[PDB]
């Protein structure tokens, strides 16, 4: 919504065609809303000022076309057997559709695209994408009920999502393979419950839409220009850096509520194993945001030194001082929140 | 069994267009003449299953109206594929 | 003005609209009109409808005389 | 009987398409297709109407890519398979073989025809495709074609902007 | 039928939109079927509505008939191919056009 | 009985086929008497007596003629393309309508639309298939005809159907039996001829043959047998094309002998056309038919959607 | 259907014998090399006819795939027009056709209708 | 899906006298043909509707074919000649089978059957409107509404919502 | 449009004449087949498990 009059409709008719999907009360009324969401997103991401953007325009059609055709051959298939938009027992015919959601969304076996096209794109669009695409999809998949599909795709995002990560030094590229770990907190929230999964997608979608601010408003996009990055109060840098270990889940910030209510109720249902395979690998995500700290917790640097000042956007950064401050004392207001109990 | 003697056909036809989808071929457009292969295949099982139904076949026109979108789309992106890269080969994309 | 430079470039626009305007001005008649006839009752039915002299809708068959 | 045979025949196209690389062999090889596509849709329903239409609407995606193709893979080429002629002439006939002696009333889709319907439904006595498209203009399912053309005409308003016209023609550079 | 969560007024727009309920052999039997998912629930209604859900299934999808036709003809012609029938009278009279 | 029925059904089509391959031969002089007449001209006067077997002394030359091989050709689909053009032209013809049954074709109006849609393609891969410079910009100059008036095209098929309440062709003569709508849809009977030029690539619309422009069009590569074909399946388009001209606007009285005065008549019109008007400019006739034509054809739509639900409140 | 079918190869049939007639009618001399080459006008040609031909319609060109879906939409309407609620289809049609030439109009103002220049 | 249990009736009853009158021949008696037997058909397609098992409209059926093959020896009696002349027309005008060309030989017959029988053609749009009957029947079919006791309850309106004992009971009572 | 109204109405009415007799011939054909079907499946499957 930043450029023209065209960019606002856009937006409206990706949130339109999003809720068409989640309020859809059958498969093909449901994928019909896909498309919608499809060709909403596709001109917000390419621009060609670019030659990296409109490659990104690209994976993604491919990508999601793929994904949506395979949607609907199975669910054709589904109520070809059934007559149903429901299975009574979930088989393969299930587990086709479970297999095109998560390629919709870049879980872990299927992954690939989602971080090779975060090259080029801009930080705005890096967050319509790592936040409400994932909405569809992932709201879809509670309505399936395979256990072993999802399970993998679980564990396999937890690992391929933290390890990959370390190697990345581009920040778009880095918050990809972020993003991924985050997604596989959320299906194995989504195994268990919803409620946990709409709180926890609601502090995901959060912490990320800080990140992105920061990122957008001062157009960081590698490691080096952290350091390089000039900030007036070193002990503002300082603060503002401390959103990554929110972003990690550790308790003294808001980001941990999230994490917590999500290991109360796995282990409430007994998911032991699972528990101890994704907190632990949760660890090498929390290292490479470390790395990114480095330019902050340390706080006397060698930096260059032909600027003196900060050129900011106000409204942009008065909305992201207001969101940091809760993400550094948001813990005590979970007394307020009643949607837990 | 009856999936076999009646929905057998069109799903092997169906997998064959994937198959044709993510082939190497050296032009983009390969891939969108195989993208509306598909689309013809989902219109031929989509029609099987609206047909069991006595009158429910309208939906055909809400199917095709989305599969030309798509088309359409996948044929801007590669008007805008052009006018930054100068060619369409897959080739010639960074591989990242 | 507007409607000289239109009427002078583009003349059939101005023309089919005229007639397009007259579509709608003599659908909102119809319409109406079709309402104050009643005539989602109508007095010749396709296939053949039988009713009991008791139903609700024996009362409302249109009587008419051709 | 000829259903059989449009088995084939769609099977055969469909191999020989996996193996296409020229567009435009591709191209003759879809379009030879979406006429027996067209041609089997309508066997098993109550009328044609739609292998009229989706005939119609493949035809104009068929033109605008030939534009395309004659732009951006103009220079290409073709590369006779005698494998795959053999193969293909060879379960053709094969294919053939077997509709002729199977048990072809097996074999038919039990989708009922018009005729296939009894004489007693009454609703299959109105024109041709009355009823089935009846709804697609009627409370409520009419919003959905609404829906569609603020979608349509929403398209209609991505493909300027990302096309963006005014920074030149198209040409494979 | 599938539940939406968010049942928020978009549902309407797109819950119409394949049924069974217009002029339908299958009208009467689903009405009956969904109806005892709507007063037990989705997940509870899956254990009560054993009757509803098959008798529906064998009404739209028909397998479970199309499945004893296909072991009449096979019957058939296994019978023939070893030899217990004959050429001649290998079919039955056929059945009168104007019927069914 | 039914075994007899088909066996009918297939005598007409090939009554109908050679009476309609024989007529394009013979509509052919009327094409050179009648431009020969308007120009100053006499016209074939010589041939065989007073000019009457002049096509069929052309047939033989375009027939003992060579085959030409392009050295820079696809042969086989250079070779394939006369082919379809020509059974494209004459296919279309068993939808015309006949109160003798000849074929039912309910959405008889529909199989117009996707049979003349098909005729670009056979000259699209003719000119493509040659491989030489004029022919490939006389085959991109047709399809660009087709982007143009094709969506017009369907437009006012609509609003002529509106009229009649189906599909089926035979219902034109019903509402034709009091008079013509020729009255009722003055403009569209102008602009439908307009576009009805189009389909056949005449003049003022001639751009796939596009002589002057181009050399000979699409045709710059073609010989005796090939172009033969290309002609005679030209010339057939002008001939059902202006029987469908007649049949919506005319009367549709098949079984009476005027409507073949008509009918003719109606292909002089086309002939009387090419001798008056220059052609347009390649880009003004993709211009007229979305800038005036698809719009001017979207507005009657609400002049007959009004006028029709006026009329069912009457009736 | 099955009528028309064959008849539609029956014609195919007739039409292939025409030059398979033409080609053996035909005259037989000795190809040549000039014969067979291209014709431009008597000069030899620079370009082969495979070159990436340049396009300017393009955008016209997508808006044809448009348009004619909504051509599948309009079409049904008079078939319905008997048998559906007046106000519905009265309603829904006039908001079909003012939707396609609000789309016309605001693109012809926009200038997207023009060829790229 | 019929079985062993499944009553169907046997061979015997089902035979009864047919018409086996081509189209064009029915179709040339429809007008005076349906004002006759209006009583037997309209019993016999309301239970067909209402009612949609073809062995219980059984017997009314049988009363529908006697009433049309009743009519016709009538017409065989006296009209003959002019129902031919009648019937051949229809037949042989147009493919239709349409009124529209043959009212000249139609008038032939009207006045044939209006000085024989004293009977009038009905209006044209006459078996076109909504036919309201007196069911001979008289089982009209009942109505009922399925009963689920077992229905998953919900929390009524009406029940009193006290405040929780000791609050939110989540860990340290927040 | 009234005449044409006029005479499809007055083909419509000759069906509402016919209908009811076909409709009776059917039904009395329709079962007869239905007794020779279950008979038929009877003689063909004797010896099935
Ligand atoms: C000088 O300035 C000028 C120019 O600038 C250069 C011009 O360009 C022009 C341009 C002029 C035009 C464009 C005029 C329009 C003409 C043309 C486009 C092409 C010229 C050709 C014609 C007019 C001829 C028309 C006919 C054809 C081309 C052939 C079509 C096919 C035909 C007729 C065959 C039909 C098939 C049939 C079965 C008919 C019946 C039977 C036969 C034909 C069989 C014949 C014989 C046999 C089988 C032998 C049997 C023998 C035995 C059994 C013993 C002018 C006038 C000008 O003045
Ligand atoms: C020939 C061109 C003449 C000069 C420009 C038109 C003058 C007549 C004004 C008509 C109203 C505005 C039309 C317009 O410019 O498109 C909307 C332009 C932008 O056009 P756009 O190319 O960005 O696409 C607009 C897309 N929608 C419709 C979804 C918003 O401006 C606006 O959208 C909002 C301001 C409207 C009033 C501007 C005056
Ligand atoms: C993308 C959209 C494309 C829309 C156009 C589709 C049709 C274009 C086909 C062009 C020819 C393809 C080809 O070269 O194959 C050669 C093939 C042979 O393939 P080949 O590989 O042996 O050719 C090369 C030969 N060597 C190896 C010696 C170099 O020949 C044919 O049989 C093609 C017949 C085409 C017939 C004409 C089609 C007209 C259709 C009209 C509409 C339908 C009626
Ligand atoms: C060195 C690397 C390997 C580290 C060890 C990995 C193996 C961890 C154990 C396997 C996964 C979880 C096992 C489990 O589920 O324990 C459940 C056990 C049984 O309790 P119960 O609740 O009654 O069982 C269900 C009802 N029958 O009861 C319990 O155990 C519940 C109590 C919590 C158990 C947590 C176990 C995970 C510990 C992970 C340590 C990671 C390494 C740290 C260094
Ligand atoms: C004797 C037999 C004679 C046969 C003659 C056959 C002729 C066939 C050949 C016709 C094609 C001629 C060339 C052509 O195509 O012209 C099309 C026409 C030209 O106009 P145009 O080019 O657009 O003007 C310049 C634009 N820059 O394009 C047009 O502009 C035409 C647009 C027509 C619009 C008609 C609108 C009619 C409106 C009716 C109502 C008007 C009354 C007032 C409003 C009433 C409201 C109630
Ligand atoms: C069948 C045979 C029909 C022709 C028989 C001709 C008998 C008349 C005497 C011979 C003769 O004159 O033949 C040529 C004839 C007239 O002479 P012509 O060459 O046209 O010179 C100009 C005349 N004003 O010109 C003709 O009419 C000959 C036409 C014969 C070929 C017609 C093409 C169709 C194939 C027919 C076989
Ligand atoms: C080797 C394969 C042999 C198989 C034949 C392939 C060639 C197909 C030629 C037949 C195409 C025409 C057709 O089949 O139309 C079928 C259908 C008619 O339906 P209907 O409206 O009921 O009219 C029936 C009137 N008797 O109407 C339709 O389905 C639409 C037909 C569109 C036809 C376009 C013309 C295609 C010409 C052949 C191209 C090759
Ligand atoms: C009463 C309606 C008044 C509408 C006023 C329009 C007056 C002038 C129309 C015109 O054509 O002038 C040129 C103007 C410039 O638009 P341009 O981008 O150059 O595109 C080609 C336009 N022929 O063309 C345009 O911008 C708009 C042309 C189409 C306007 C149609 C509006 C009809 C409304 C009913």
């Amino acid at each position: 919504m930043f450029n023209n009059s065209s960019k606002i409709l856009f937006i409206t008719i990706m949130i339109i065609g999003t809720l068409i999907t989640v309020t859809s009360n059958s498969w093909l009324g449901a994928w019909m809303g896909l498309e919608i969401n499809l060709l909403s997103f596709i001109p917000l991401l390419s621009d060609n000022n670019n030659l990296m953007s409109t490659e990104a325009s690209l994976k993604y059609f491919l990508t999601q076309v793929l994904a949506s055709t395979v949607l609907l051959f199975s669910s054709i298939l589904l109520m070809l057997k059934n007559n149903m938009n429901n299975e009574i027992n979930e088989s393969f015919t299930s587990m086709i559709i479970m297999s095109a959601l998560l390629l919709k969304s870049g879980a872990a076996p299927f992954h690939f695209w989602f971080p090779n096209m975060m090259e080029g794109l801009t930080w705005m669009n890096a967050l319509m994408l790592m936040t409400w695409q994932k909405i569809a999809p992932l709201m879809l998949i509670s309505y399936l009920n395979i256990k072993y599909l999802l399970l993998i795709s679980v564990i396999l995002s937890v690992i391929i999502g933290a390890i990959g990560g370390l190697n990345q030094t581009s920040l778009r590229k880095l918050m990809a393979f972020s993003s991924i770990n985050h997604l596989g907190w959320m299906l194995s929230s989504l195994m268990i419950s919803e409620s946990i999964w709409l709180i926890y997608f609601f502090f995901y979608s959060f912490l990320s839409f800080v990140l992105t601010f920061m990122f957008n408003i001062f157009k960081l996009f590698h490691l080096n220009q952290l350091f390089s990055w000039f900030v007036n109060s070193k002990i503002l840098k300082f603060t503002l850096f401390m959103n990554f270990l929110s972003l990690g889940g550790l308790p003294p910030f808001l980001g941990f509520l999230p994490k917590w209510l999500v290991i109360q109720q796995l282990t409430l249902c007994n998911q032991y194993f699972m528990l101890t395979l994704m907190m632990m690998s949760t660890l090498i995500t929390l290292f490479f945001y470390l790395r990114i700290c480095y330019s902050a917790f340390m706080m006397n640097y060698f930096e260059n030194n032909w600027i003196m000042k900060m050129n900011m956007n106000s409204i942009n950064y008065n909305m992201y001082m207001i969101m940091t401050f809760f993400s550094i004392f948001g813990l005590f207001l979970i007394s307020l929140f009643y949607f837990m109990f | 069994m009856i999936m076999i003697l009646y929905w057998s056909l069109p799903m092997i036809l169906f997998i064959l267009g994937l198959f044709c989808f993510v082939s190497n071929r050296k032009h983009l457009l390969s891939m969108l003449l195989s993208l509306e292969f598909i689309v013809l295949m989902l219109f031929f099982m989509l029609f099987i299953y609206l047909n069991m139904l006595n009158y429910e076949s309208y939906f055909s026109m809400m199917f095709l109206t989305f599969s030309v979108c798509e088309g359409a789309l996948g044929l801007s992106i590669l008007v805008s594929m052009i006018r930054t890269h100068g060619n369409d080969y897959f080739q010639s994309f960074s591989i990242m | 003005s507007l409607l000289k430079r239109a009427w002078n470039e583009i003349p059939d626009i101005v023309g089919g609209s005229a007639l397009a305007l007259a579509g709608i001005v003599m659908a909102t008649i119809g319409v109406a009109n079709y309402y104050a006839k009643d005539g989602d009752n109508r007095r010749y039915k396709l296939g053949y409808v039988v009713y009991r002299h008791d139903d609700p809708r024996a009362l409302k068959v249109r009587n008419d005389e051709d | 009987m000829i259903q059989l045979m449009l088995y084939s025949l769609i099977i055969t196209t469909s191999i020989i398409f996996l193996n296409m690389i020229h567009p435009l062999a591709l191209g003759l090889t879809l379009l030879i297709q979406t006429i027996f596509v067209c041609l089997l849709t309508g066997l098993m329903t109550k009328s044609f109407w739609y292998s009229y239409i989706l005939f119609l609407i493949f035809l104009g995606g068929m033109l605008v890519l030939f534009i395309y193709v004659t732009s951006l893979a103009s220079n290409e080429m073709f590369n006779l398979s005698m494998k795959l002629t053999l193969f293909s002439s060879l379960i053709l006939i094969f294919m053939l073989i077997l509709s002729f002696i199977m048990d072809k009333t097996s074999s038919s889709l039990f989708l009922m025809n018009n005729d296939m319907q009894s004489i007693i439904n009454m609703n299959s006595y109105f024109m041709e495709n009355s009823l089935s498209l009846n709804k697609l203009y009627n409370f409520p399912t009419n919003f959905i074609t609404i829906l569609l053309m603020n979608y349509l005409l929403i398209t209609l308003i991505v493909i300027v902007k990302i096309t963006k016209l005014f920074k030149g023609p198209i040409r494979m550079m | 039928s599938l539940t939406p969560f968010l049942r928020l007024p978009l549902t309407d727009l797109t819950g119409c939109l394949i049924n069974h309920q217009t002029y339908d052999k299958c009208g009467k039997f689903e009405m009956k079927m969904m109806e005892c998912f709507e007063a037990y629930g989705l997940e509870r209604g899956k254990r009560e509505c054993a009757d509803l859900i098959s008798d529906f299934q064998e009404c739209v999808g028909m397998q479970k008939q199309l499945m004893r036709f296909h072991a009449m003809r096979n019957e058939r012609y296994k019978q023939w191919l070893k030899g217990e029938r004959k050429g001649q009278e290998f079919f039955a009279d056929p059945p009168r056009v104007d019927a069914y | 009985m039914f075994y007899m029925e088909f066996i009918l059904s297939l005598i007409g089509s090939l009554l109908l086929i050679i009476c309609v391959l024989v007529s394009v031969a013979f509509l052919t002089l009327l094409e050179r008497k009648v431009l020969g007449y308007i120009q100053i001209r006499k016209g074939p006067n010589k041939v065989g007596l007073m000019g009457i077997p002049q096509p069929f002394c052309d047939a033989i030359k375009l027939f003992t003629k060579e085959q030409t091989y392009p050295l820079l050709s696809n042969y086989l689909s250079y070779y394939i393309s006369p082919i379809f053009s020509l059974f494209l032209s004459l296919f279309v013809w068993m939808c015309m309508p006949f109160f003798v049954k000849l074929y039912s074709f309910n959405l008889g109006g529909l199989f117009f639309l996707c049979c003349t849609s098909l005729g670009v393609y056979t000259v699209m891969v003719a000119g493509w298939s040659s491989n030489s410079n004029y022919a490939l910009l006389g085959g991109l100059r047709a399809v660009a005809q087709t982007i143009s008036y094709e969506v017009s095209l369907a437009l006012i098929l609509l609003s002529f159907i509106f009229l009649i309440g189906s599909y089926n062709m035979i219902y034109f003569f019903f509402y034709q039996v009091y008079m013509w709508f020729l009255i009722i849809l003055f403009p569209m009977a102008l602009v439908w001829v307009s576009i009805s030029l189009a389909e056949t690539n005449r003049t003022p619309f001639d751009f796939a043959e596009g002589e002057s422009e181009l050399v000979s069009g699409f045709n710059v590569e073609y010989s005796s047998g090939g172009f033969a074909l290309i002609f005679m399946a030209e010339y057939a388009s002008i001939l059902f094309m202006s029987m469908l001209f007649c049949v919506i606007f005319l009367g549709c009285d098949v079984f009476n002998l005027l409507f073949y005065m008509k009918l003719t008549f109606i292909s002089f019109v086309f002939i009387w056309v090419r001798g008056t008007l220059p052609r347009f400019r390649y880009d003004k006739l993709m211009y007229l038919a979305w800038k005036c034509f698809l719009s001017f054809s979207l507005n009657y739509l609400l002049f007959f959607i009004g006028f029709k639900i006026l009329l069912f409140s009457l009736l | 259907m099955f009528s028309i079918i064959f008849i539609a190869l029956l014609i195919l049939l007739i039409t292939t014998i025409v030059m398979f007639l033409a080609s053996i009618l035909s005259k037989k001399a000795l190809i040549d090399r000039e014969k067979s080459s291209p014709f431009e006008c008597g000069f030899d040609p620079k370009s082969s006819s495979r070159l990436p031909f340049s396009l300017r319609f393009f955008l016209i060109t997508i808006i044809f795939l448009i348009f004619d879906v909504e051509i599948a939409l309009i079409l049904p309407m008079i078939i319905i027009m008997k048998y559906s609620n007046i106000m519905i289809w009265t309603i829904t049609s006039i908001i079909f056709i003012l939707i396609l030439l609000i789309g016309l109009y605001h693109e012809w103002n926009q200038g997207m209708l023009n060829w790229s220049n | 899906v019929i079985t062993n249990n499944t009553t169907l009736p046997e061979e015997s009853e089902l035979n009864v006298q047919e018409l086996n009158l081509s189209s064009a021949a029915l179709r040339a008696g429809a007008f005076h043909l349906g004002k006759q037997c209006e009583q037997a058909n309209n019993e016999f397609m309301l239970c067909r509707q209402e009612l949609d098992d073809p062995r219980a409209c059984l017997a009314e059926g049988k009363a529908v074919t006697s009433c049309a093959l009743d009519f016709f020896r009538k017409v065989k009696k006296t009209c003959h000649e002019e129902f031919t002349q009648y019937a051949t027309c229809l037949d042989k005008s147009s493919g239709t089978m349409a009124f529209s060309h043959c009212r000249k030989t139609q008038g032939v017959f009207d006045k044939c059957i209006k000085d024989n029988f004293d009977w009038d053609r009905p209006s044209y749009g006459y078996f076109s409107r909504a036919k309201v009957i007196q069911s001979a029947r008289e089982a009209p079919k009942k109505e009922e509404k399925v009963s689920y006791p077992d229905a998953t309850p919900g929390l009524p309106e009406d029940y009193p919502k006290p405040p929780a004992k000791y609050g939110s009971r989540f860990h340290w009572l927040e | 449009a009234k005449k044409v109204k006029r005479d499809e109405i007055e083909m419509r009415s000759a069906q509402n004449v016919i209908f009811p007799i076909l409709v009776a011939e059917r039904d009395r054909e329709f079962l007869r087949q239905l007794r020779r079907n279950r008979d038929e499946e009877a003689e063909l499957m004797k010896n099935v498990p």
